[PDB]
């Protein structure tokens, strides 16, 4: 979208691998 | 009078304002007051002696800046009031004050006093019909359309991390730091001073915030680069010099995390990030953890989620689910939850209105608030 | 070997020291382990870079104050070792841990691995040749003269409420919450920050300590006070700044009767007060209700005693006379106690020997406290 | 090797060396390389072409003077090592570099590259056994015998207050301003332009600093004497021509306290001294206004003391004990404490061994200095 400031690929966040 | 409500998110590095019901605030700008150095002898000069939004940024080099709120609060009242007249004249928004109400924002555990002087300048100096105040974290998750998260934040004043769950906002679990981007941008400057190129002026100052914004970056393990020989990337200026960064371009943003860097021993990120929710009750934790909300300008450097992950992993629990959730509109997250709220029916019996102002004062306003 | 034995009235706020069969403790000072926060460049400066006492107390700037003790449980160990081992050395006693028999006091209800490692420290570490841990509200009704009374003291760390009736005290009537001085200093600093006033740092947080002890009050009727507006009584700091304290002086000591603002659902002092007598037996409730012995330092707020007065005539039966005793040297009141305890002949029987704990060990320790 | 060490004092405006337990620096000279701008027809004449000293002072006239150094960073490297080379040579000290440590001087928050460009110098083109680069702070309070106070200097190049506690120099509380000496006589000759009397010469340039130095006052209240008119006092020249000095002698040295006039927003000496101690910790404040040392040239202007205390009144807290102490040899002050090191001891583990150096190079030379 428009604006200034924006940061392309970090991901929308970081997650530790869900275990059993 | 129920006209289409303002939204001011204010803030000590950029002031963000626009109508309530969009998608992105269409006007953005550093919240800083710019008045001439120099002696203006020639005519058809820059009228006004006072300069803010884009013709500040333009003549950086002629206006002695100086900027009104350190921390998330406004330490000169005139200058603050000359921005926020500013903000609803032509050259901005191009509507009175008079017609719609107000959304103001602050951060938490500020002043009360401040709270009250914000009040009193938009009902007195400016003729509001109707005020009300909000926090950072409240309006992040409104803008994601969450309930459940911890909202590390991090702009150019404050860092702070308030624990919500289900839309109960605990206000004994906040925990709040005065080390944020401001700071990281004045030790940038020190460091540069120490490789050689001095930096002093209020104009330019503003260059090392745009070196620090550019070419910074957060190593995932410090003692690792400091072991090893860094490569020494360069910066051009407006004038053209080129600038050799050198460890100080991921030295920088240490202070973040190791805030005894500036001299000044306080807890870190990560540290009020694991604190905000050890404060909160046992069963809370784990919810806790799985919605962590990142926000403002200060979470943008390169590895930085990375490294608040692995200072997670070394202090939280062990075998748990970290998930530190970050959206594309970082910068303008608490302006959009801050419009949603805003587009609520609900929002009209939250405000603050000037006739209940009047006859209650200040008390009326610290009750509406919580 | 049957020396004049040590006194030492443990405390996570101050720690008093001294011989038995004295008047007074000769040697108080603060149960803190300051360590430098700058960089000492120029030679002839303070050396050791472990402070505790009267050194620490004159260098509070320099040193980065920390506590061992929270809530009458030792975390840190290394640094309660060090505080002992300053207690036994030339700046203060001037004797040896081997010739005397110590005399130690902990708090009721606390962890027994605790008490474990405080008798591995003082039997292996230093050679003392016999223990004796005992409680605070026994020595307060030593000191006193007294045997009946429910003992109702407040340190730094806890507040707890004993019923002792001629010499019997009741465990399982035992009351104990986890809020005191220091969380009072803590809540106090918290509505500094909400008045305009931070002190952040760990030495700047002795200044709270110093504001709380000086200039506070608690009020008989909060909600009059809260509908009235306060005159805002100044303040000197040891710089020399001046700080118009406000409504957070009488409204910071209000939580150890309301434990609800600090965000801590507990019982509070005046109902711990009465719990303790409500959960003795019933013929034993109307001497316990006239015998009421205070203790601590958070007892020494202004109208504190006619608050809790007040509290008890609320929850208490009708027409019953209530007696709160306040002795002079409240603070104290505990080592006095334990040097009258330590002067009888009784004494010898009471304690741990060396070869007792040697052929036994922590079971033995055990056994001899109750 | 342990020879009686060597004390070379830098600085821009002077440059003052001698050997370690010596009273005062036999060798007081200026830091310039003179060298010839007429051509040498006849013979007989002054051999060389590159002069330094004393010689340089004698033939001013025949020689265009450049400084090297400027605000105590070495922009010409060829001349100062000239200059240190003239130092060691048989028209000074009459003694090899290899013999003798060195104890070297520099100001705080300079460039990193001129440190180790200095290091490099003294170990490699000289031949040094050991190096040790100090502070002119520490030094200073060397020389006093005290360990507390803060540490105003103001020479020819740089101003910077230091606040040191019982040998503990705060590193984030330096104040550093390029403001000094050299500035106020630039500043003064562009006055005397004004006035009438100008000056562009280089060896014309070394007249105005003898009017700075002789014919200057720091008014108490400058408003005061910018309304009354000036009585124009005289002075005469080396060639014998007299100049009607006016108002330039005194608004002059104002530049050290008002630097908007030259042109730059800085702090001033005063607005430094302040912040130097504000910065601080709390409990270290009051300490350090009792203790203020006085150091360099620029201090030497009349009235400059009372205006300083004026000014600390103005800024500090209100009731408290300001002390503005001073040594009786100002200029020789940073040398003496280097003399008093260099004859300690400890002085042996504090350098920089030429063994060290060559293993590992910059990184061994930042451990030791700070
Ligand atoms: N891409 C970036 N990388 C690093 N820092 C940034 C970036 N963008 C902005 N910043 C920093 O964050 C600040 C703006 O953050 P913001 O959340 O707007 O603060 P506030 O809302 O308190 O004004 C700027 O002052 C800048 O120093
Ligand atoms: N006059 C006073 N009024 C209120 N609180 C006080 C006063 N004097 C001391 N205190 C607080 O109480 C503490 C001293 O109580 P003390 O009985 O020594 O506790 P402990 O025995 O657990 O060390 C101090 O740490 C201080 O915070
Ligand atoms: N009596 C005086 N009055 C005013 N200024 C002086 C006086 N004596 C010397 N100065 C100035 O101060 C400088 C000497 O200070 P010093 O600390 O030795 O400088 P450096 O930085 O070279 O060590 C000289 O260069 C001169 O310009």
């Amino acid at each position: 979208m428009a604006d200034p400031k924006y940061a392309d690929l970090p991901g929308i966040a970081r997650n530790e691998p869900d275990v059993y | 009078i129920a006209n289409q409500p303002v939204v001011i998110d204010n803030g000590s590095g950029v002031i963000k304002a626009g109508f309530a019901g969009d998608q992105i605030p269409k006007y953005c700008f550093p919240n800083y007051v710019g008045r001439p150095k120099h002696v203006r002898v020639m005519a058809g000069a820059l009228e006004g002696d006072i300069f803010i939004g884009p013709k500040a940024e333009e003549h950086r080099g002629l206006l002695s800046i100086r900027y009104p709120m350190e921390h998330g609060i406004v330490k000169d009242w005139n200058d603050m009031e000359r921005i926020w007249q500013y903000v609803y004249s032509k050259e901005q928004l191009q509507t009175f004050s008079e017609e719609h109400p107000v959304l103001l924002t602050e951060a938490p555990l500020n002043p009360r006093k401040n709270r009250e002087r914000a009040a009193e300048v938009f009902f007195e100096t400016f003729n509001v019909p109707a005020l009300f105040i909000s926090m950072q974290a409240v309006l992040s998750l409104y803008a994601t359309g969450r309930t459940t998260g911890v909202v590390l934040d991090s702009g150019d004043g404050v860092t702070h991390a308030v624990p919500i769950y289900e839309g109960f906002a605990m206000p004994h679990s906040i925990m709040r730091i005065d080390i944020a981007g401001r700071d990281v941008s004045r030790f940038l400057r020190l460091y540069l001073r120490k490789e050689g190129y001095d930096f002093h002026s209020s104009s330019e100052f503003e260059i090392v915030k745009a070196i620090k914004e550019r070419a910074c970056y957060l190593s995932i393990n410090p003692q690792k680069d400091e072991t090893l020989e860094t490569e020494k990337a360069q910066y051009y200026l407006p004038d053209g010099s080129t600038i050799e960064i050198g460890p100080s371009r991921f030295r920088a943003p240490e202070l973040l995390f190791r805030p005894d860097l500036i001299g000044e021993e306080s807890e870190g990120i990560h540290e009020v990030l694991v604190f905000a929710i050890q404060k909160s009750d046992m069963d809370l934790r784990r919810t806790l953890f799985s919605n962590i909300v990142l926000s403002g300008g200060s979470t943008l450097f390169k590895g930085f989620g990375d490294r608040l992950l692995s200072e997670v992993k070394k202090l939280a629990p062990k075998d748990v689910k970290i998930r530190i959730s970050a959206p594309q509109e970082r910068l303008y997250s608490t302006w959009i939850g801050g419009s949603i709220l805003a587009s609520l029916d609900t929002f009209k019996k939250m405000w603050v209105s000037k006739k209940e102002y009047e006859e209650d004062g200040a008390r009326s306003i610290h009750r509406k608030t919580f």
